[PDB]
């Protein structure tokens, strides 16, 4: 009942991979490895998104995670904001932020 | 010119969320010029994008594709 | 009948349900994560295409994919990211 | 006979505008100007909705990171108040217009 | 004995000559000419590539690369852009 | 057997539209590539070698010079609100920049 | 004795510098500095001399360009003096740091 | 191999007069003190950043020698594309 990415040790579909990596005018020829790694790093980073989100879900006190938790999952965090830099998430809004200056008193 | 629909109100309300606490009156026009031109330099793209496909009718994808020519990259209308 | 059009949103459901069993994901927030995917799956195939032609080879492999995630990622995320990959092909070549 | 000084409602629009993600601009408008826009490029042409919203999505959150960069050149210029100099300045630096 | 490295150098002096006769290059400008060549085929070849693989092609044709020239080329350049590519395909095909 | 005809001959061309067509093939951008595509590209590629060549050429003789230098290629770029829209992101080496002190700066 | 006003070498040395193109740092120093920081990243490195050529030329370029953008920022706060806030903004915004 | 290759602290042959230069290239008139130390670092980071990848090609292609190449392809990564040292 193996499946090349439950060898992997993965949800993501080490198969479908291997094949975008073919049919997306990458290169020539594709290791075998590639696909496991690269679908391998893709889960991580899935992951790692859907833990804080998954929180700001649970802090805003929800059962689903709406694009906002993902907006400040990935903005609260030095460095997936800096991964996700020039990348505008539909419906996230921003972070809370009224400069210094501008308040009373 | 519907370009005079983006109201001076919707320009206060985006300034506000951009963190801006007094704007200038002259500014509603300048937002306005601005706004046009980044609608011209996307759609511009995105419908060179709907003439090459051979269709009449602008897809999300054709926008999208468009965005992520200007690096205004985005995610959550079929990236 | 429809198109046939292919994501990742199951994939995303299985990691969900692993870090978070008891919560769950409005469809824009999917299409969000599925253009994530997409956009990193791309960003380090490019980088990978890229070191290929660079060093005269025909073959995108495992290797590539690393020096490419080293590239791309930011340093802390970098580490994580190499440590999950290396241990993926560890872990397929020592199955079958 | 009640009044919130000037600026203490400002501050409380931030606040809200913030916390909120609906898009800001009205839809209708929005539209008609999109398709107003793409005339002069092809006659008779349609739009998906969806194409619509994303092309909305990304006026609203270019605009707003806009206007966060212009708030910027005002304080750098001991100011409080945005004004067309400031978003002039924020586009000249970030390569926009020349 | 030295292994060969392809240049554009050559194609630059020619239409040099044909543009201003009495003009020559130095070697570092020659260096910079070669750049901005091999620049500017990456991003056309690029968008035209992303072009097809967009609609489900796989055949990049002198079509891409027009469509991809329209949307990288500002203005009047991409006209002449056109037009000059334009009158060259139709001559190689007059021509056979 | 024909003799030889270049396809760059065939098209009116100066830049080599088969090696163009060759870099296409492997450079991993499509599994096929029409004859019409390498043609076109030489030519577009041809067509903003000439348009640089025209201005820096202009450029050299300005500063009474028979040979156009990186200066030269960067003033006329720069200058020119076209192309200098085409590179607004590539550093030309030994170029430097164009003259240009702010207003405000001048005295009195 | 013979003494030009404050700034109007400052003027005459921003003229003279954009007319030229040849490198301002010092060759060997920037050579050196290339090497002290490539040890950060891996120990006995040898360098293509044309590398450290591009690594210099790309540097003033790069540098050459803050400094515009801060000299804007300077004169858009009623200055004529840079200071290191006016860099800080320049950079912000072009979006170097956060 | 080992034998004296280790560096001192180059970052001063940064010059307060090289960093003036570079300001009036840049169209700079009058120049803060505090200047001269920002810029120092501003440049530090820029070459850790450049470098850092240009070496990240260097190390892919086995070499323990960094090329034009690698400057050039780390710069264009970084969207700083060079022309005039191949590419």
């Amino acid at each position: 009942a193996k499946t090349r990415s439950s060898r992997a040790g993965l949800q993501f579909p080490v198969g479908r991979v291997h094949r975008l990596l073919r049919k997306g005018n990458y290169s020539e020829r594709v290791g075998a490895g590639a696909p496991v790694y690269l679908a391998a790093v893709l889960e991580y980073l899935t992951a790692e998104i859907l833990e804080l989100a998954g929180n700001a879900a649970r802090d805003n006190k929800k059962t689903r995670i709406i694009p906002r938790h993902l907006q400040l999952a990935i903005r609260n965090d030095e460095e997936l904001n800096k991964l996700l830099g020039r990348v505008t998430i539909a419906q996230g809004g921003v972070l809370p932020n009224i400069q210094a200056v501008l308040l009373p008193k | 010119d519907n370009i005079q629909g983006i109201t001076k109100p919707a320009i206060r309300r985006l300034a506000r969320r951009g963190g801006v606490k007094r704007i200038s009156g002259l500014i509603y026009e300048e937002t306005r010029g601005v706004l046009k031109v980044f609608l011209e330099n996307v759609i511009r793209d995105a419908v060179t994008y709907t003439e090459h496909a051979k269709r009449k009718t602008v897809t999300a994808m054709d926008v999208v594709y468009a965005l992520k020519r200007q690096g205004r990259t985005l995610y959550g209308f079929g990236g | 009948k429809r198109s046939r059009k292919e994501s990742y949103s199951i994939y995303v459901y299985k990691v969900l349900k692993q870090v978070h069993p008891d919560t769950g994901i409005s469809s824009k927030a999917m299409g969000i994560m599925n253009s994530f995917v997409n956009d990193i799956f791309e960003r380090i195939a490019g980088e990978a295409s890229r070191l290929a032609h660079y060093n005269k080879r025909s073959t995108i492999t495992s290797r590539e994919i690393q020096t490419a995630v080293r590239l791309l990622l930011p340093g802390e995320l970098a580490k994580h990211a190499v440590s999950e990959g290396t241990k993926a092909v560890t872990k397929y070549t020592s199955a079958k | 006979p009640h009044r919130y000084r000037p600026g203490t409602v400002a501050l409380r629009e931030i606040r809200r505008y913030q916390k909120s993600t609906e898009l800001l601009i009205r839809k209708l408008p929005f539209q008609r100007l999109v398709r107003e826009i793409a005339q002069d490029f092809k006659t008779d042409l349609r739009f998906q909705s969806s194409a619509v919203m994303a092309l909305q999505e990304a006026c609203e959150a270019y605009l707003v990171g806009l206007f966060e960069d212009t708030n910027l050149c005002a304080i750098h210029a001991k100011r409080v108040t945005i004004m067309p100099k400031d978003i002039q300045l924020a586009r000249r630096i970030r390569g926009e217009r020349a």
